[PDB]
């Protein structure tokens, strides 16, 4: 429904757009039209994942795009692709 | 409806045998078991509920040339009549074999499985059946030899002449009748409380087989090579009570329905009639591409439905009539379906009524050769 | 639509524009190599491979294991035995032959007796039988499936086509 | 005579060789061989297989160093 | 020098056909290593890569 | 894949099943009893609209479940609703068990059938904590020394490594499938015959079932997953094979 | 002991650890019950020898839980201290673990015995 | 000749007579496994005539164990014993239609007038049965089956793995 609904967008946007992220993973080709029904979800890890699959708690953050950009290493290639591609149009 | 909804062939039974069915015997007792001889050596016990076999035994290095189903009386225990079935097959290199299978019918119990006992003999075995509720059985070969079950040797001898006897079988009423096929084309009347020959008979060809009736134990049907079937009464052997005349060729086998009034021929020609004892023509003809020259035909124990061995190495069961389905049926649509029928039989004579009833679909060999038997008959008929 | 309108139109067009199912590849199967076929072999049996096997008077077992150099195990589906049973009484001895107790029958679950379309689905399923044969449409279809043995009958013996290890 | 002499006797040497096993010692199971067990019989192949180098061709080269 | 020596020429088309391979179809390799990360290149709803039986 | 990142869930083709989509997608079920993991799996939690409830989700290994990877390599027909009734042969544990009964939901039930007793005792405490299953400890040979318990099944899902598996399910599904039923064998050729390979192996079991009376509807070869696998999804016919 | 249900015969034992002692030699082999529990949960594991004289025997008999859960053949040798000297160490082993590889020199015998395991079984 | 059959349950044993048979020849057929399949032709083979239900679970639970191991429980005794006719113990047996051949034996030991079927016709008939379930019977008060079969299979089970609260 209609709230909550800038910051779910965007999260669907960036699914969506997932296989630009990351210049390592290339998933599959799917078009993938924005489901009729959806529930975003947290995971819950294991008592025996602490060190492994445990992730943090203040890197957690509400919102898939929010840890996106919180995270660092993506931040600069994004930064260094957006200005090759940025001189490339100019 | 009746012609639309005519569908005879229900199936087959497994994947048959290799060279041919030569013999059948069915199960007078049960309902599901049936026994089928290759002349290839080996013999199948049949679940016909199932479509499949129990047992096979390669039984023989010669054809089998006969087979027959029963249980034996043992004296020295009481053989169990209930876990096992038994089966003597008579073969061609002069030796009788009984046989015992391992029957899931009843599971009243939990070693023994094949060749209870061997018979050898002095010539060649062409014939067996068994005289019921004694367990003593005939074997026709160069001469006929009553067997009993619990003696290696021959018990008796019965002979009119020195030659040679194709079949046998014994009446199903008053049980000490035989009958028998001799190939000097003869059919001779055996008893056995007298232990001796009865009365012959001298036809003009062989008869290929006899087929005693269940419903009056005097009459018997017998499948003659000049393709007819002639309906002999007993006592008055000068004559024929009827003749069945619709073949083209050589008649192999009969069989009465155990309600005793049709008929069941199959013959040389690749094709299957049913007579109705009344009429002397054939209400129906069953035949297929698939199916050659069928040298058994044995109608079921239930009067429902009709196996038929072929000599293309399978067994087809087909159906009495082509419409009585086995699914039980309410009350509303059995009293429409005896309606129609009955309405029919009142107005059977009716040219329209005639024509799409008897407009059965025959191939076209066996049309050929009827009419060109019928120009045959007519130019023998204005001779004489 | 009138015909001066079309060519209109068609003048115009000229001037204006100037689930699903894919099945997987076997896991049987290096580039055509097809690994799964090792000895003793598999092989499917056809109604005119029968019959030319009796015209050149090869026998089917022993003439295939001289083919082959291995162990074969003949199968015949229903299909087959059905189109023998109805070609009949002037082929009684090719339906002889067949019925044999090493030719292990495997059944089959069709509305219909096409042969040739039993034997396609057979091999596009398992890619496990060479199939043996000497009809032209039935070779065609089989050629351009890919990583499957072929065998025909011609001149005094069998010949194989798609295996490699033929020696 | 002629098959058992023979037969025993390609059996023997096939058991040799190492491409037959103990329990299949049968001329059918000699029909079902395979250029698959030879090529293992092989000695780069049993080199490597031991453990006395990385590779295949690791093998070949240690092998032809002497 | 492929040319050069041969086998060295089998060598390096056998490792290129296997990463050929592996593209053509889903073959199997270890199992997996670690914890289940999740299917890593995404699953598809209306695909099914499956076998059908015809009659 | 870390516990803290949130993944958006999505309807499977399959009634049923979702998928989590993020970074990498994965297998998801509503569990069934929240607040536990069965064999240790890293399970997903939402919130539903008082103060909302917590509805928790649990991920299918395909490691693991061999339906999992069926459901994940692409099965057309998967024969287990949100409202069945399922057999399953060889339950060993939860570990697909479990799953199988979060697929069919709280309204059908699921026979667990094992054999041995180790697994058993671990199978009585999930089976006590989840209402739909109801495990048997008889062996699965023996439909006639179990069948007092089970009625009229729907369809039947088998892991037996037994090599008397057509027999098996022959029996089980003559005696307790519904017609028109859904059959999912997994075959496993290194325990049927390690001579022969693969593809003769599921040749000859896709006969045997094709013999007792089951139309082969597809077959699956789960390859990343699990080396030589097969599983073959049928239907039983009991009249009329064509 | 019937929680040791599965109990090697004299001959059992010689062939198992002779062809323990060739998968040492191989390098294919894990000694110690945490390292056997391991291998079971990576799924890389042929299959499983134990000892029967073990000092109690449960801190072993953890092992066919997993073992048929992932359905991996396992059997019991009477002596840890025959299956220490099979294994090729100086200390009394009482679970070891045959791991799974295909370009293994002793591929035929491994085959052979995990079949008559699984007989037995 | 399939004069009664007998059909165990969660909640007791059942006793049916049988009315009509189909043909043992076409048993095979699509109309015959399709009148097995629809309820209102079922009812013209078979009709229930005796229906006791067990005490209590614990008794239900025995007589579920001693099913299994193929015995003949004393409460199955009973039924039988006022259920069947008694004929002539050499010929002319009655016939009692059940789905183990393993429980067969025991059955013929206790009544010796008695002959026990477990055919592929005697295995369909008890198939509809079980299909059918509740609507065969008439009104009879039972438990829901369900329910029955959840708790009789969690007992048993945790009979033969024994379980412990310890
Ligand atoms: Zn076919």
């Amino acid at each position: 429904d209609d709230n909550m609904r800038r910051e779910v967008q965007r999260d669907l946007l960036l699914i969506k757009h997932r296989a630009a992220l990351d210049p390592k993973r290339h998933y599959k080709k799917q078009r993938w039209e924005v489901p009729e029904r959806f529930a975003i979800g947290t995971i819950i890890e294991d008592k025996s994942e602490f060190y492994s699959s445990r992730m943090n708690r203040k890197e957690r953050k509400s919102t898939i795009l929010e840890t996106l950009m919180g995270d660092e290493a993506s931040n600069k290639y994004f930064k260094r692709k957006y200005n090759e591609i940025q001189e490339k149009s100019t | 409806l009746e012609r639309m909804f005519a569908k005879p062939f229900v199936g087959q039974l497994g994947y048959g045998h290799r060279d041919g069915v030569y013999a059948i015997a069915k199960n007078y007792g049960s309902l599901n078991k049936l026994a089928t001889g290759s002349a290839d050596g080996v013999i199948k016990y049949w679940n016909m509920s199932t479509r499949e076999e129990f047992v096979s035994f390669k039984a023989h290095y010669g054809l089998v040339t006969g087979l027959c189903v029963t249980q034996p009386r043992f004296h020295d225990k009481k053989p169990d009549l209930k876990s096992q079935n038994f089966m003597l097959s008579c073969s061609d290199d002069k030796t009788v074999k009984l046989w015992s299978i391992n029957v899931d019918d009843y599971s009243n119990k939990n070693n023994e499985e094949g060749l209870i006992r061997t018979f050898d003999g002095e010539s060649a075995f062409q014939g067996i059946d068994s005289h019921r509720e004694n367990s003593t059985f005939a074997t026709g070969g160069a001469k006929i030899h009553l067997w009993d079950v619990n003696r290696l040797k021959p018990v008796s001898d019965l002979s009119w002449g020195a030659d040679n006897i194709t079949s046998l079988k014994f009446n199903q009423n008053e049980t000490d009748i035989l009958a028998s096929t001799g190939s000097d084309n003869s059919i001779v009347l055996y008893d056995l409380r007298t232990n001796s020959p009865t009365q012959k008979i001298v036809q003009t060809m062989r008869t290929n087989a006899i087929c005693w009736n269940p419903m009056e134990a005097f009459n018997f049907v017998t499948a003659n090579e000049d393709h007819n079937a002639y309906y002999y009464d007993m006592r008055n052997l000068s004559r024929s009570l009827n003749v069945f005349k619709d073949h083209v060729s050589a008649v192999m086998d009969v069989d009465f329905s155990p309600t005793g009034d049709e008929i069941v021929t199959g013959s040389y020609d690749k094709s299957i009639r049913i007579y109705k004892t009344n009429h002397g023509h054939s209400r129906e003809i069953y035949h297929t591409k698939r199916m050659q020259h069928v040298f058994q035909v044995k109608y079921s124990m239930d009067s429902k439905y009709i196996i038929s061995g072929s000599d293309d190495g399978n067994v087809r069961l087909w159906r009495s009539k082509a419409w009585e389905r086995s699914n039980v049926k309410t009350t509303r649509e059995k009293n429409k379906l005896e309606y129609d029928e009955k309405l029919k039989e009142r107005f059977r004579h009716m040219p329209e009524i005639k024509r799409i009833s008897r407009h059965r679909h025959v191939p076209q060999v066996i049309k050929k050769a009827q009419e060109i038997k019928n120009i045959e008959l007519s130019s023998i008929k204005r001779r004489e | 639509a009138k015909k001066t309108r079309k060519f209109g139109l068609v003048k115009r067009t000229l001037n204006t524009k100037k689930t699903r199912n894919i099945p997987q590849v076997s896991s049987a199967l290096f580039f055509q190599y097809n690994q799964a076929i090792k000895p003793p072999y598999q092989v499917l049996i056809d109604t005119n491979f029968i019959n030319f096997s009796i015209q050149k008077k090869v026998d089917i077992v022993r003439g295939m294991m001289d083919c082959l150099l291995a162990k074969c195990n003949p199968l015949i589906t229903d299909c087959v035995m059905a189109e023998l049973e109805k070609l009949g009484p002037k082929y009684r001895i090719a339906l002889k032959l067949a019925r044999d107790p090493r030719i292990k029958r495997l059944s089959c679950s069709h509305k219909g007796t096409y042969a040739d379309d039993c034997l396609v689905h057979r091999v596009l399923q398992h890619k496990c039988y060479i199939v043996a044969t000497n009809d032209a449409g039935l070779k065609q279809r089989i050629r351009k499936i890919p990583g499957i043995p072929l065998m025909s009958v011609g001149g005094h013996a069998y010949v194989i086509e798609k295996l490699p290890d033929v020696f | 005579p002629k098959r058992l002499f023979e037969g025993n006797a390609l059996i023997r040497r096939l058991v040799r060789v190492g491409v037959l096993s103990e329990d299949k010692k049968k001329l059918d199971y000699v029909l079902a061989l395979k250029v698959e067990d030879f090529l293992e019989r092989r000695l780069q192949t049993q080199v490597y297989k031991l453990g006395l180098a990385k590779s295949v061709h690791h093998a070949r080269v240690l092998i032809t160093q002497r | 020098k492929d040319n050069r020596n041969s086998r060295v020429k089998k060598r390096k088309k056998y490792q290129k056909a296997q990463k050929k391979l592996k593209s053509v179809r889903a073959v199997y390799s270890g199992g997996q290593s670690g914890v289940y990360e999740g299917e890593k290149t995404g699953i598809k709803k209306g695909l099914t890569r499956s076998v059908k039986f015809k009659n | 894949a870390r516990g803290g990142a949130k993944v958006v869930i999505e309807p499977h083709r399959h009634a049923g099943v979702y998928i989590a989509r993020g970074k990498e997608d994965l297998l998801v079920t509503k569990n069934m009893a929240p607040g536990e993991s069965v064999y240790g799996e890293k399970r997903i939690s939402v919130e539903e609209p008082v103060p909302p409830t917590k509805v928790e989700y649990r991920v299918w290994n395909p490691f693991r479940s061999k339906l999992a990877a069926g459901i994940m390599g692409g099965l057309d027909e998967l024969f287990i609703a949100p409202g069945k009734k399922v057999l399953y042969l060889g339950a060993a544990s939860g570990t697909s068990v479990s799953h199988v009964s979060d697929v069919v939901g709280p309204e059908g039930v699921v026979y667990a059938v094992e054999f041995s007793h180790r697994p058993g005792r671990e199978l009585i405490s999930m089976a006590k904590k989840r209402p739909n299953i109801i495990p048997i400890i008889e062996d699965a040979r023996h439909p006639q020394k179990y069948r007092m318990l089970i009625g009229m099944v729907d369809c039947v899902f088998a892991d037996v490594a037994q090599p008397d598996q057509a027999r098996i399910i022959a029996l089980n599904s003559h005696m307790f499938l519904k017609d028109q039923g859904g059959v999912v064998i997994s075959i496993k050729a290194n325990c049927i015959d390690s001579t022969v390979d693969a593809e003769t192996v599921f040749a000859r079991e896709v006969q045997k079932l094709r013999e007792e009376r089951i139309k082969p509807l597809e077959q699956l070869t789960l390859e990343p997953y699990e080396r030589d696998h097969c599983i073959v999804v049928g239907r039983y016919m009991r009249s009329g094979l064509k | 002991n019937p929680k040791a249900f599965p109990l090697a015969d004299a001959a059992l034992t010689q062939q198992i650890l002779d062809v323990v002692q060739q998968a040492a030699n191989l390098r294919q082999l894990k000694k110690g019950a945490n390292e056997a529990t391991k291998t079971l949960n990576r799924g890389i594991s042929e299959f499983i020898i134990m000892a029967a004289d073990c000092e109690p025997i449960e801190i072993l008999l953890h092992l066919p839980l997993l073992c048929e859960d992932k359905n991996v053949p396992y059997v019991f040798v009477p002596s840890r201290v025959a299956l220490g000297r099979a294994c090729g160490v100086s200390r009394p082993v009482i679970a070891a673990s045959i791991t799974t590889n295909d370009a293994s020199a002793i591929k035929t015998q491994i085959y052979a015995v995990k079949d008559k395991i699984e007989t037995l079984l | 000749p399939i004069e009664y059959l007998l059909f165990e349950e969660p909640t007791g044993y059942a006793v049916f007579k049988v009315k009509l048979q189909q043909d043992d020849i076409g048993s095979r057929l699509k109309e015959v496994q399709e009148q097995i399949n629809d309820f209102g032709a079922f009812t013209k083979l078979i009709e229930l005539v005796s229906f006791a239900p067990f005490k209590g679970a614990a008794e239900a639970l025995e007589n579920a164990n001693d099913i299994s191991e193929g015995l003949v429980s004393e409460s199955l005794k009973a039924i039988l014993d006022l259920n069947l006719p008694k004929a002539s113990s050499k010929k002319k047996n009655i016939t009692l239609a059940i789905s183990d051949k393993n429980l067969g034996p025991s059955i013929k030991e206790e009544f010796p007038y008695v002959d026990c079927i477990s055919n592929e016709l005697a295995q369909d008939l008890i198939r509809g049965v079980r299909l059918h379930g509740e609507k065969l019977f008439k009104g009879l008060q039972s438990g829901d089956l369900e329910r029955a079969q959840l708790g009789l299979g969690h007992a048993y089970s945790r009979a033969k793995v024994k379980f412990s609260v310890q």
